[PDB]
């Protein structure tokens, strides 16, 4: 649909570190003229 | 199995190295291990 682009994303398992307590997970875009919002695409549970 | 099935035309003087890692986010597996099992890879509308 119009300009745009796909990206998959593989994401590593899930680390106690560096992913917080936390198993899920929220992923962001923007512009980004940076500090003008970014807009959520998509969320999901990261898996062990 | 990711990225391992590339295309690279050549022209007549470059060329063009895509990959279905740059593809294809479906993928083959090779369980049906049961004998003689073919695979596919399909591009999609590959605009060179």
């Amino acid at each position: 649909p119009g300009q745009g682009t796909y990206v998959t994303l593989i994401l590593k398992p899930y680390d106690k570190n560096t992913h917080g307590t936390n198993r899920a997970f929220t992923i962001y875009y923007s512009n980004d003229a940076t500090g003008s919002g970014k807009f959520p695409v998509y969320s999901g549970s990261l898996s062990v | 199995s990711s990225d391992d099935i590339s295309m690279e035309i050549e022209l007549n003087s470059t060329k063009f190295e895509t990959i279905t890692g740059s593809d294809v986010g479906l993928r083959p597996p090779l369980y049906p291990t049961v004998s003689r099992e073919t695979l596919a890879f399909p591009f999609g509308k590959l605009s060179i």
